[PDB]
RNA sequence: UUCGGGUCUUGUAAUUGGAAUGAGUACAAUGUAAAUACCUUAACGAGGAACAACUGGAGGGCAAGUCUGGUGCCAGCAGCCGCGGUAAUUCCAGCUCCAGUAGCGUAUAUUAAAGUUGUUGCAGUUAAAAAGCUCGUAGUUGAACUUUGGGUCUGGUUGUCCG
RNA sequence: ACCCACUCGGCACCUUACGAGAAAUCAAAGUCUUUGGGUUCUGGGGGGAGUAUGGUCGCAAGGCUGAAACUUAAAGGAAUUG
């Protein structure tokens, strides 16, 4: 396709020069994105599709003034997911900018082992929950192939994380598919914020991308 | 975090605050990073050598980062008496 | 309605009820 | 009155009953391996769930336990005596990882068509049906019939079938009558 | 730190009190008071016959415009009459006048199901034959 | 070079062939106290293989039609939301399709869903719900403190290095 | 009697979310799915209904206790745009 993508910031134009060569980097220095073309270079598979698409009114003196909510979740089925939910007039429109979110809200994830590491993991690390709304989401670690006991749209989210076993159990109006959602996702991105036996040891303060790279950005 | 054979499945094992030991989230968009230059014996910046301190966003938010800062520098060496662990 | 006047009945209703029984007693 | 013997069920519908993917892959499964109903995958599937449900109650017990051994021990060696469960991996952990498609694949039918006497799925299924198929010199007319490692060389059309070499059959041997008369 | 006792010695408050509040469901109170032997139409019975009084049928709500064909029945087993509702294009012809008619749940746990006011029966058997064998013309009424 | 052989395979056609087999009948024999019935098996027993699989549904929940004709807020459907007012994806039919399948549909009861009984584990400012306030028997609960250390020997069990 | 500093107790108040809520908002309505300091009372959709009945208190007014039959797909809370 037809893409230039002048790099506007000074971790797009790092990216473009291919001076920062994982994602891990960027997620490590708590570096911020702003332009979704540096995740689709970092992650070249992220896979997506549409959770839903709500109509959405506003009540105007003529008429009544309807949008379109749709709720992406993109990811790559190997620990990077994002949750895009956007409001627009065409609902072509609305999938594309959601899916531009969902890219820019990209976000890793912990895995973990149930019990007795073996392979490479299969399920979270610890107990974890998120709460948006009154959609309060609590996923646990299950044992190996336990599939995704999940509502579809949360199983779904699991299934774009690589997560391939959890159980789960929401509280709440889990109706609503956004509040949900976001609830699952403020849950599987706590998962790399709980402090584990296995991460106490401190490390030695690697200094930051554009800090050793800072001359490859600032365009003179 | 490690497979039984012995190497690391984890990805990017995150840092933590260097004040509260607490790890630093992905998108934890308030945190920041110093950087001290190290000082030589007449007083010339050496370049590309100094030392980062990870200050966390929630210490920031509180308003206990600059305090934090002041503590760890008076740890390492960079500033007299600018602390005391006394109040 | 107001649950003040709806009361206010159930009382009336109550005395003509009361009264009937006190004659009947 | 006399004491009872225990019908049991052996097979559990799903909760959801009209899940779109489930539903694609339950039609999937019944098309590769011939499945008459999907009944077949409910039954293999809760096979599966009580194998699972053993193995996860005999993780959840302490290593070096003489539950954990010995009944542990029992499922691996039943398992591989199945073949569903290769010897590569006798743990009591992978047999959680075993998925419904690997005991589909132990069938009489998968087998009979692996062999190469069938040369189609539903040609396996029809030519067991037909009482042509015997293990180890037995006759099974039993589609699923969870063939055995230690058997299944042992996988033939029967003596008395036409194939394993009798009289041709009903169709045959009317024909070669009309020809003799006519 | 919250409204019930926590104490290891606690357990008969907690037990009465439990007790106390399951009064409050529907369900619970249905079933220890036995409401449904006293007072519904059928005790515990999920079907019972009964004959046909008279062949009326009854309007519908505001938003449904219709009349919905029913007939009033006084059961058998008990001498009680409820309206109930023959659920077919035509059915009504089927059912004629003092025929005994064995009437069944409507499905909505003994309360009107949709736009039918005062209603709360179906109509599964008449005169022994089932009304959907009629209505395919499978059977045929015995006219007796 | 347009081709195009179909070079390599996979379906659709009332075309078309050869097979196999029971569901049934039935010499027998086994079976059984005697008989059925099952296992075996003579002789018959499949071409539309009429030896013909139904039960519900096709707006959403919920997999599958905005196809055709009929009726026109009628008839009726609809567990709930709703469809029916002259172009009905919902009523009555035909076609196609979907789900389970020798089973499927309904009714009541009940369990999980119900973190809507909440001990784990519910809520009380306004959604239902803090007695008007205080004392008080029973009930429930109730501050801290009374030998903690060490040294040796020694027995099993492990991971040790190797015999 | 004021002024400055501190402390205990009380009616209160301003800012803020780094915490909690469906939010309006709360320095408690926080320390609650990372769920357990002790303890009492109350609620299980709306209506019928705080009605009838049965007790009990009152001279009376009425107070306390207090359902069901039946009916209904909502009633209700906060906030957003008109
Ligand atoms: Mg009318
Ligand atoms: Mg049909
Ligand atoms: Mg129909
Ligand atoms: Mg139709
Ligand atoms: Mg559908
Ligand atoms: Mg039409
Ligand atoms: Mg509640
Ligand atoms: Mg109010
Ligand atoms: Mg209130
Ligand atoms: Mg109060
Ligand atoms: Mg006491
Ligand atoms: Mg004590
Ligand atoms: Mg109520
Ligand atoms: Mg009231
Ligand atoms: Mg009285
Ligand atoms: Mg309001």
């Amino acid at each position: 396709e037809e893409k230039g993508w002048v790099p506007v910031t000074k971790l797009g134009r790092l990216v473009k020069a291919g001076k920062i060569s994982s994602i891990e980097e960027i997620f490590l220095h708590s570096l911020p994105v702003k332009e979704f073309q540096i995740i689709d270079q970092l992650l070249p598979n992220l896979k997506d599709e549409v959770m839903n698409i709500k109509p959405v009114q506003k009540q105007t003196r003529a008429g009544q003034r309807t949008r379109f909510k749709a709720v992406v979740v993109v990811g790559d089925s190997n620990g990077h997911v994002g949750l895009g939910i956007k409001t627009a007039k065409e609902v072509a429109g609305a999938i594309r900018a959601g899916i531009i979110i969902a890219k820019l809200s990209v976000i890793p994830i912990r895995r973990g082992y149930w019990g007795t590491n073996l392979g490479q993991p299969h399920s979270l690390a610890t107990k974890t929950s998120g709460k948006c709304g009154s959609v309060s989401v609590r996923l646990i670690p299950a044992p190996r192939g336990s599939g995704i006991v999940a509502s579809p749209a949360v199983k779904k989210l699991m299934q774009l994380a690589g997560v391939e076993d959890v159980y789960t159990s929401s509280t709440g109006s889990t109706r609503t598919l956004e509040n949900t959602l976001k609830a699952a996702f403020v849950a599987i991105g706590n998962t790399y914020g709980f402090l584990t036996p296995n991460l106490w040891e401190v490390q030695a303060l690697t200094p930051s991308p554009m800090d050793v790279y800072a001359d490859y950005a600032t365009a003179s | 975090m490690e497979n039984d054979k012995g190497q690391l499945v984890e990805l990017y094992v995150p840092r933590k605050c260097s004040a509260t030991n607490r790890i630093i989230k992905a998108k934890d968009h308030s945190s920041v990073q110093i950087n001290i230059a190290q000082v030589d014996e007449e007083g010339r910046a050496i370049p590309g050598e100094y030392v980062t301190y990870a200050l966390s966003g929630y210490i920031r938010a509180r308003g206990e980062a600059d305090d934090s800062l002041n503590r760890l520098a008076q740890q390492d060496g960079l500033l007299k008496n600018v602390w005391s662990y006394s109040r | 309605m107001r649950a003040k006047w709806r009361k206010k009945r159930t009382r009336r209703l109550k005395r003509k009820r009361r009264k009937v029984r006190a004659r009947s007693k | 009155p006399r004491a009872p013997r225990t019908y049991s069920k052996t097979y559990s519908t799903p909760k959801r009953p009209y899940e779109s993917a489930r539903l694609d892959a339950e039609l999937k499964l019944a098309g590769e391996y011939g499945l008459k109903n999907k009944r077949e995958i409910y039954r293999i599937s809760f096979q599966l769930s009580k194998i699972r449900r053993a193995a996860r109650d005999l993780l959840t017990r302490d290593e070096k336990d003489p539950k954990r051994l010995f009944e542990g021990n029992a499922l691996i060696r039943r398992l591989v005596r199945i073949g569903v469960l290769s010897e590569d991996k006798k743990k009591l952990d992978y047999v959680l990882a075993l998925k419904v498609e690997d005991f589909l694949e132990r069938r009489l039918q998968t087998q009979v068509y692996k062999l190469g006497l069938a040369k189609s799925v539903h040609h396996a299924r029809v030519l067991i049906s037909q009482r042509h198929i015997a293990v180890g010199k037995q006759i099974v007319n039993i589609p699923s019939f969870m063939v055995r490692l230690e058997s299944e060389k042992h996988i033939d059309f029967a003596r008395t079938s036409p194939f394993g070499g009798a009289r041709p059959g009903r169709v045959a041997r009317k024909r070669a009558a009309a020809a003799g008369g006519e | 730190g919250k409204g019930k006792p926590r104490g290891l010695n606690s357990a008969r408050k907690l037990r009465v009190h439990r007790r106390n509040n399951r009064w409050a469901e529907t369900t619970y109170k249905k079933r220890l008071l036995g409401t449904a032997f006293k007072s519904s139409p059928f005790g515990g019975s999920s079907h019972a016959k009964g004959i046909v009084l008279e062949k009326i049928g009854i309007e519908s709500k505001q938003p449904n415009s219709a009349i919905r064909k029913c007939v009033r029945v006084q059961l058998i087993k008990n001498g009680k009459k409820v309206t109930a509702f023959v659920p077919n294009d035509g059915c009504l012809n089927f059912v004629d006048e003092n025929d005994e008619v064995l009437l069944a749940g409507f499905g909505r746990k003994g309360k009107a199901k949709g736009d039918i006011p005062g209603v709360r029966f179906k109509v599964v058997k008449v005169s022994g034959v089932s009304l959907l064998a009629l209505w395919k013309e499978k059977k045929e009424k015995p006219r007796s």
